[PDB]
């Protein structure tokens, strides 16, 4: 089957270098072309550079020309991409692609795709979260329904996982996407929907583990007599 | 600079029916456009290139056509995996791709339940003030939340996380949270969040005083 | 093969 293996993700520092992989198997390589595209939810998807059949045939979106560099070693399967003079903006999902070659005639079409790399361009230190809880009250419940949960703030780099109860409490939990704050560290929230009933009698623990920091937390989360 | 723009923004259908999407360009790409169809947390994937074939393996209720600055994809016989974002790419002048056409379930109409959490004692002891507003359970997905603090509209401070569409119920979720220093948090005495969606007659205010709940 | 660029416009040769 036709497979294309990138590098893993990670963080680097604005200004500094850093070269992503994509190795290619189920398929013979050489007789492809590939590209680098990238992806962001705020701007979308941008292509970035194409590399032909032959090794020194190149292109490059302006965005990059001249700051990354594209190239390909057949011998092992596996197409670079070289990024140079990084900034914050370069912070984003990067696929490496096969372009459809001249298959059935067509050139400068993807016609598959790796997983992507996730690469943050940051100058944030690693840091744990502080969890804060999110009280429920008898004064907010809405139609038998509590709503209670915790904030998970001031973290990087991203990813937190956050679970109820030990995992024992999944039903009607939501575990919202993290948001990059100007400080440049990253903030989600937890919450847990409940029958206003068993806020007396059911406990509420978030469990946040921040495995890029090795950090965890249990916090039990109590009603407000409001 | 060639720009792609496609419509509708956001399709909501059911699994069985048709979606009809359309991509138009700012000037002519001849017949050189794509598309793609991108599932959540995936690669990309193709589905049309040269604006009416379909890429090796694909099935024939993935149609393209069209020319010039105007293209269309139709997919018939919805399923479920097809509920994804699509996306058209040109390669007339270097390589764009549109901003992307949202394909989610229908459903009827869920108001949303809202919930607001001041910032407990905690964070306030640490020197910031995170004001959170829930809205659960909800659709259609679009809500809007408006902050006032002591009743004057606010604007800037704060960020709005949507979850994905669930598994479920096809509902959403969504919270926005307003993040203010300690001080200026203390500078104000009342915290409102207002929502709007279509399920709801008229806002639904929840508030609170400060130091209190 | 050859892919060339002119311009923006792609062509192979
Ligand atoms: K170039
Ligand atoms: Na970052």
């Amino acid at each position: 089957e036709v497979q294309l293996l990138e590098s893993g993700g990670g963080v680097v520092q604005p200004g500094r270098s850093l070269r992503l992989s994509c190795t290619a198997s189920g398929f013979t390589f050489n007789n492809y072309g590939m590209h680098w595209v990238r992806q962001t939810p705020g701007k979308g998807l941008e292509w970035l550079a194409v590399i032909w059949f032959d090794e020194n045939n190149k292109y490059y979106a302006d965005s990059v020309r001249g700051r990354f560099t594209i190239s390909r070693d057949n011998s092992k399967n596996t197409l670079f991409l070289q990024m140079n003079s990084l900034k914050t903006e370069d912070t984003a999902m990067y696929y490496c692609a096969r372009d459809i070659s001249l298959v059935r005639d067509a050139f400068i079409y993807f016609d598959f795709w790796g997983l992507g790399t996730l690469v943050t361009v940051s100058s944030a230190s690693t840091k744990g979260p502080s969890v804060f809880p999110l009280a429920p009250s008898s004064k907010s419940t809405s139609g038998g329904t509590a709503a209670l949960g915790c904030l998970v703030k001031d973290y990087f780099p991203e990813p937190v996982t956050v679970s109820w109860n030990s995992g024992a409490l999944t039903s009607g939990v939501h575990t919202f996407p993290a948001v990059l704050q100007s400080s440049g560290l990253y903030s989600l929230s937890s919450v847990v929907t409940v029958p206003s009933s068993s806020l007396g009698t059911q406990t509420y623990i978030c469990n946040v583990n921040h495995k890029p920091s090795n950090t965890k937390v249990d916090k039990k989360v109590e009603p407000k007599s409001c | 600079e060639l720009t792609l723009t496609q419509s509708p923004a956001t399709l909501s259908l059911s699994p069985g029916e048709r979606a009809t999407l359309s991509c138009r360009a700012s000037q002519s790409v001849s017949s050189y456009l794509a598309w793609y169809q991108q599932k959540p947390g995936q690669a990309p994937r193709l589905l049309i290139y040269d604006a009416s074939n379909r890429a090796t393996g694909i099935p024939a209720r993935f149609s393209g056509s069209g020319s010039g600055t105007d293209f269309t994809l139709t997919i018939s016989s919805l399923e479920p995996e097809d509920f994804a974002v699509y996306y058209c790419q040109q390669r007339s002048n270097w390589i764009t791709f549109g901003q992307g056409t949202r394909l989610e379930i229908k459903r009827t109409v869920a108001a949303p339940s809202v919930f607001i959490f001041p910032p407990s004692d905690e964070q306030l002891k640490s020197g910031t003030a995170s004001v959170v507003c829930l809205l659960n359970n909800f659709y259609p997905r679009e809500a809007k939340v408006q902050w006032k603090v002591d009743n004057a509209l606010q604007s800037g401070n704060s960020q709005e996380s949507v979850t994905e569409q669930d598994s479920k119920d096809s509902t959403y979720s969504l919270s926005n949270t307003l993040t203010l220093s300690k001080a200026d948090y203390e500078k104000h005495k009342v915290y409102a969040c207002e929502v709007t969606h279509q399920g709801l007659s008229s806002p639904v205010t929840k508030s609170f005083n400060r130091g209190e709940c | 093969r050859q892919l060339i660029n002119t311009n923006g416009s792609w062509h192979i040769n």
